[PDB]
RNA sequence: GUGCUCGCUUCGGCAGCACAUAUACUAAAAUUGGAACGAUACAGAGAAGAUUAGCAUGGCCCCUGCGCAAGGAUGACACGCAAAUUCGUGAAGCGUU
């Protein structure tokens, strides 16, 4: 009721009923999607959070490893929490994070080890290469020729 | 077209160099605007007058030259906007009021002319201005209004 | 110099993960258009991608109303040339460098004195929505845009660094394709943008109101009504277009014939009455 | 903003004299005067100075 | 004074540029509502949360850009209406003297 | 490398800076080149300071190579600091060094 | 061409301060272009007598 | 409205002193800052004795003693006049999430920890008198009014009530779906307020003669986010209003009778961990993770 | 990966727990434009006759210099058919009411 909608920096404590009650009247049709959203700057609403460093960083890491995360938004519907993204793997992997003992632990890649540092030109501690997938890749007998064409076609321009 | 553009470029550069050196010499602006007017490049001429107003808006002769150029080319609404701006910024320049009414009178907009006259009388102008308004009604025999 | 605390960025650039780490570098690079230094923000948009950065300052971004990185439009994600041409709009901003500098300071003066948080000066010239833009606009991301660059050594055929290689090992687009020759300036001003041209030609082929050459029939046919739409529903919609007096319905076709007092009203009616027309959840086909 | 160090002194002062006289001649004229002949008044000052030196 | 002393400090910061490195770690979070909401765009969420870190300026890097380049100055503010009294009648006799 | 890059950045490539921080020109200059290459006292002071380091450091190099006795090294450094005017020309570009240059002569006489 | 200034006055209206605009609509009215007539016009004719 | 900056970290807990004239605040910075309520709201303490995060503050009913439960595995007892750490109870193997001192004398204290133990104390003795072993972590404990019962809420969702005399679990309450971050008992002792991570605040009949279903009232409208903080709950002194911490930055006060919101006050930037009422005047303080305390009059 | 597991239970493998928890202007490149004297022809230095010290003034002109010093021909340029609003007298001839 008694509080302006065009308001900032309210000096007193307004009651719920005198601040959250609706604006009356019909909406205009003359406003596009960007124009109707409550933006503070040209693309959206930016406001300073103070979210705890360990919890931000954990969830952020979690999405990169799997593709699910717990929703950071702070209104949406105030009713029930959900995961986001590939939600099927959230229920599947029992909602773990990276900072936990994983459920899957299989099919590890194999590498050399010569942890002695006594044979010169034979030591490789943490610089060990995987044994299967190996240096000096080139993609084809014939794709090379097609890339030769493309570089030749570039020569015809200049 | 190249010789025409080179003639344009050479002349404009000499005008701009003279304007950069002699900004307060308003007569340089008029020469440039009149040269574009001779080329009928009205869109360039318009911008020269507006830029010239930014240096000395009070120069009466500058407003006149701008308004005259629009009237000649039948761009009546552009000229109206120039007169309406002029009377708001420079109400004491009597000449503007007379010329504005004179446009409406030639166009036969006897009604519109009155509005310019009525808004003028609000400022309480000199005696001679009133007589022009009186004579306006007298030319059209509205004796009872002339009385009021 | 432009010092801003947050970059104007679209959702596709911003990334698929809602937890973002980004670094703020004051005056790190010059703006690709106006050459003024600006605050550069750089972020990793996802698991495998380019680790993007802002290319143009917010000033240039405000004027067009575009994302600082991709330069696609914050309302639709289309390119600038498509959006302005659809509204028959044109930009008066000068093309030569010296006059552009003059114009730059003017807009700086305007944004500093006005509210400045708004496109509304440039948007105000053409605020109207158009059916062309709403059809073309992306409803969904295009993350493929974000994918890493092509490995130049791999194209040479001697790709050292092996399968570690974060750059893509796939064929580049053929140089004879006109779509390769793009320029940021040309995309920004909206001149000879090949991506725009492809869109506009395609969009032009979309169906349209052909019948009005029948200049003295004024009756509309509408098809697909079912049994689940009343006369009154139909009559209300047609009444917004104009003046009417005939309604007749053929139940075997499930079609109506409705006649306007003028063809002009009928043609005005037909403008809305395309694939936009939905009543009671049924989408209807309009004929003369 | 380069300074009036030493060699600049006499040329600077003669500018400030003439710039001051410009202000007075604008103010002293009645408001309906022909907005000219300012340069003519200055040339009389330069002549009066020369006559003073020559006695 | 708070308004001026701050602007003072930005001027005074020029006077001694190299007396020490600046120290900078105010790594702040801001919460953001993207305006152009949709079911697909954010992978689901209505909002996204962003960590801001000011990047470490290299002490030894010289000024990157040209500052001295002069530009044509923009036109002024819109002209104020002239509120004078009516032009009082000049006479021929005084005009001659 | 620093003073070398500063020359090449201005494309004054007709000047040469040698490994003992002399600057000499490879040809007779035009007036316009001679104007463009007239570095100020700030550049020349820093160059001559670097010369004074190299005379010190190379003396230590000569000793570590075994080309000179340790006793020769000591007399070498002593010679440098007494004679920095004669050996480096610094006082051309900053006249106040005639304080220090005198004082080293006094110390020379004293010791 | 090796110049930073010059040719810009041929590409567009150089310093297009728009006319002020209000109370009468005047986006509509527009003017006849210059009659070229490049078979009689002379350099003396553009400058005038 | 008054703003109280100056905590370097998250503010987990805040309590008014029982006489209303002074205020205590503490949190992630490990310091306990004592504020005057009236005048310029100035500070006049740093309490320094802890080595880890202060999880909860409680005064004794006369106000001479301040109790601070900490993640450092210790409970500190402070003299409010001098600021001396009077004693250090050091009996717990894991983080101390909560404490609460007895309403009636003697000076008993009870505690809940992540080691799954609920330990009773007596300030006279250096060791725990009794330990009840819960199967899972305990997030909040309070006494009842009669000082004979410990009520504990934990991550096992159920509310558990022990009896110190029989040394046995005596009744349990079921209905909450998630971890009970906060418990608080009304000044009359009849009712308990509970906050849980299932986005519900509830009032339970703690009296001996309750119906079999003890849940009397359910309140909604707070949010628990991904930080999973221990959002606390408090009663108004008259029992007419309840407050709950919420992670959506809004400060919630409900009317207990009408079950409506009455104030939903913006302005914090982070999760609000605890909200406290002043005992006599209608002043409310809310402690948030934005490193600020906001204090303001309500009507 | 390491250590501990009164772990299978051998010294082979696997499981659990504890500690340990997210570098990189991501290239060894492909590109894109704008620049350095200085030679080639051309080009000649202000003050009303001539030979000349200069100090100024103005700005999308710079160079040299650490400079709020000082030089660059007085650093160059400025040299201009330098026309801005708004009229009336007096007689003489011709045509019209």
């Amino acid at each position: 009721v008694h509080l302006d909608p065009a308001v900032k920096e309210v000096q007193y404590n307004p009651t719920y009923e005198t601040m959250f009650a609706p604006e009356f009247g019909p909406e205009n049709p003359f406003r596009t999607q960007q124009m109707a959203a409550p933006r503070n700057m040209l693309s959206g609403y930016a406001e300073p959070a103070h979210i705890n460093d360990f919890m931000f960083e954990q969830q952020r890491r979690t999405f990169a490893t799997y593709g699910y995360a717990l929703d950071p938004s702070l209104d949406n519907h105030q009713v029930s929490a959900k995961y986001i993204g590939s939600v099927e793997e959230a229920e599947k992997n029992q909602g773990l994070t990276v900072f936990e003992t994983g459920q899957k632990k299989t099919e590890k890649r194999k590498k050399f080890k010569e942890n002695d540092a006594s044979n010169i030109d034979g030591f490789l501690g943490p610089w060990a290469k995987y044994v299967d997938e190996k240096d000096v890749a080139k993609p084809s007998e014939e794709e090379q020729k097609e890339l030769d064409e493309i570089t030749a076609k570039r020569q015809k321009k200049g | 077209e190249e010789e025409l553009n080179d003639y344009k470029l050479r002349k404009r550069k000499t005008f701009e160099d003279n304007i950069r050196k002699n900004r307060t010499v308003i007569s340089n602006w008029i020469k440039y605007a009149q040269w574009e007017e001779s080329l009928k490049e009205i869109q360039r001429a318009r911008s020269i007058y507006e830029r010239a107003l930014d240096v000395d808006y009070r120069n009466i002769t500058l407003w006149l030259k701008y308004a005259e150029m629009e009237m000649k080319n039948r761009q009546v609404n552009h000229a109206r906007n120039i007169w309406d701006r002029a009377i708001t910024t420079l109400p004491r320049v009597n000449q503007f009021w007379y010329k504005y009414t004179y446009m409406e009178e030639m166009l036969g907009n006897v009604a519109g002319a009155r509005q310019v006259f009525e808004r003028w009388m609000e400022w309480q102008p000199e005696e001679q201005a009133w007589h022009s308004y009186i004579n306006f009604e007298l030319r059209y025999k509205e004796v009872d209004r002339a009385r009021t | 110099w432009e010092d801003a605390d947050f970059p104007i960025l679209c959702q596709t650039c911003l990334g698929e993960n809602p937890y973002i780490r980004m670094t703020k570098e004051k005056y790190g690079k010059e703006c690709k258009i106006c050459a003024r230094p600006f605050t550069v923000f750089r972020w990793c948009p996802g698991v495998r991608m380019r680790f993007k950065k802002t290319e143009v300052c917010q000033t240039c971004s405000k004027l067009k109303n575009v994302c600082q990185t991709c330069l696609l439009d914050l309302e639709y994600g289309l390119p600038i040339q498509v959006r302005d041409a659809g509204l028959s709009f044109k930009d008066d901003m000068p093309k030569s460098d010296v006059n552009k500098e003059y114009y730059t300071q003017n807009m700086e003066r305007e944004i500093s004195n006005s509210d400045g948080t708004r496109p509304v000066g440039m948007l105000g010239k053409a605020t109207s929505t158009s059916d062309m833009l709403l059809k073309l606009a992306r409803t969904t991301p295009y993350y493929k845009r974000n994918r890493p660059h092509i490995c130049s050594f791999w194209v040479k055929g001697e790709c050292k660094r092996g399968e570690e290689c974060p750059y893509r090992h796939e064929k580049p687009t053929d140089p004879d394709d006109p779509l390769a020759d793009q320029n940021i300036k040309d995309r920004y001003y909206g001149i000879n943008d090949p991506v725009a041209d492809k869109l506009l030609k395609r969009a032009s082929t979309m169906p349209r109101l052909d019948p009005p050459e029948d200049k003295t029939i004024t009756t509309l046919y509408v098809g697909g009504l079912g049994d689940t739409i009343t006369e009154t529903d139909l009559r209300n919609h047609f009444y917004q277009f104009g003046e009417i007096r005939t309604i007749t319905v053929v139940q075997r076709q499930q079609c109506a014939f409705i006649q306007f007092a003028t063809r002009q009203a009928a043609e005005v009616a037909a403008e809305k009455s395309f694939n936009k027309l939905i009543v009671n959840g049924r989408r209807l086909n309009v004929k003369w | 903003a380069k300074t009036v160090t030493k060699q600049r002194v006499e040329s600077h002062f003669d500018l400030e004299l003439r710039a001051a006289v410009m202000h007075d001649i604008l103010d002293m004229m009645p408001e309906g005067i022909k907005q000219n002949k300012a340069r003519t008044i200055l040339q009389h000052l330069s002549e009066a100075w020369r006559c003073w030196k020559a006695n | 004074r708070v308004a001026l002393e701050k602007s003072v400090s930005q001027k005074v910061a020029a006077a001694m540029p190299v007396r020490a490195a600046d120290k900078l770690a105010p790594a702040q979070y801001i919460r953001y509502t993207p305006s152009q909401q949709g079911v697909a765009f954010n992978s689901g969420a209505k909002q996204r949360v962003i960590r801001m870190v000011e990047m470490q300026k290299d002490p030894m890097e010289p000024p990157r850009f040209k500052i001295n380049k002069k530009i044509p100055r923009g036109p002024p503010s819109p002209p104020a209406p002239v509120m004078h009294s009516p032009s009082r009648k000049m006479t021929v006799k005084e005009q001659q003297e | 490398n620093m003073l070398n890059l500063l020359i090449h950045r201005k494309n004054l490539n007709y000047l040469h800076l040698d490994y003992n921080f002399n600057l000499k020109p490879v040809k007779t200059l035009t007036t316009k080149e001679r104007k463009k290459s007239r570095f100020g006292n700030a550049f020349h002071l820093c160059r001559e300071v670097l010369r004074l380091t190299k005379l010190v450091v190379d003396s230590h190099v000569q000793y570590r190579l075994g080309n000179v006795d340790a006793f020769q090294l000591a007399d070498g450094l002593q010679y440098i600091f007494a004679h920095v005017g004669q050996l480096t020309g610094m006082y051309r570009y900053k006249y106040k060094l005639m304080r220090q240059i005198r004082m080293c002569k006094d110390l020379k006489h004293l010791i | 061409r090796k110049r930073k200034r010059g040719v810009d006055y041929n590409a567009e209206i150089p310093f297009e301060k728009k006319p002020a605009l209000g109370f009468y609509d005047t986006s509509e009215e527009n003017y006849q272009a210059l009659d070229a007539d490049f078979r009689k016009l002379r350099q003396q004719d553009l400058d005038g007598e | 409205i008054m703003l109280l900056s100056g905590h370097e970290g998250e503010v987990y807990c805040c309590k008014f002193h029982p006489n209303g004239s002074t205020l205590a605040s503490a949190g992630f910075d490990r310091l306990i800052l004592l504020w005057n309520v009236y005048g310029d709201c100035d500070n006049y303490a740093t309490l320094k004795g802890h080595s880890g995060a202060v999880m909860e503050l409680h005064y004794n009913t006369d106000g001479s003693m301040l109790f601070s439960a900490s993640t450092d595995k210790t409970v500190a007892v402070w003299d409010s006049e001098t600021g001396e750490r009077v004693k250090r109870l050091k009996g717990h193997t894991s983080f101390v999430n909560s404490c609460y001192p007895a309403r009636r004398g003697p000076q008993l204290v009870c505690t809940g920890s992540d080691d799954g133990t609920v330990k009773l104390w007596d300030i006279r003795k250096k060791a725990a008198i009794q330990t009840f072993q819960n199967t899972y972590q305990v997030l909040a404990v309070t006494f009842n009014d009669t000082s004979d019962q410990i009520i504990s809420g934990g991550i096992d969702n159920d509310i558990k009530v022990w009896d110190l005399r029989q040394n046995k679990l005596t009744y349990t309450m079921r209905g909450h779906a998630d971890s009970v971050t906060g418990l608080s008992l009304s000044s009359e002792g009849s009712y308990l307020l509970s906050n849980a991570m299932d986005n519900t605040v509830r009032v339970w009949d703690v009296r001996p003669f309750a119906p079999k279903e003890r849940c009397v009232k359910i309140f909604q409208g707070n949010v628990h986010n991904f930080e999973k903080n221990l959002l606390r709950c408090s009663w108004s002194p008259d029992g007419s209003k309840i407050a709950a911490g919420s992670a959506d930055r809004f400060v919630y006060v409900w009317d207990t009778t009408s079950r409506r919101i009455l104030y939903k006050l913006p302005g914090h930037a982070g999760s609000i961990n605890e909200v406290a009422f002043h005992p006599d005047e209608p002043i409310i303080i809310s402690a948030s993770s934005d490193k600020r305390l906001y204090m303001g009059e309500i009507q």
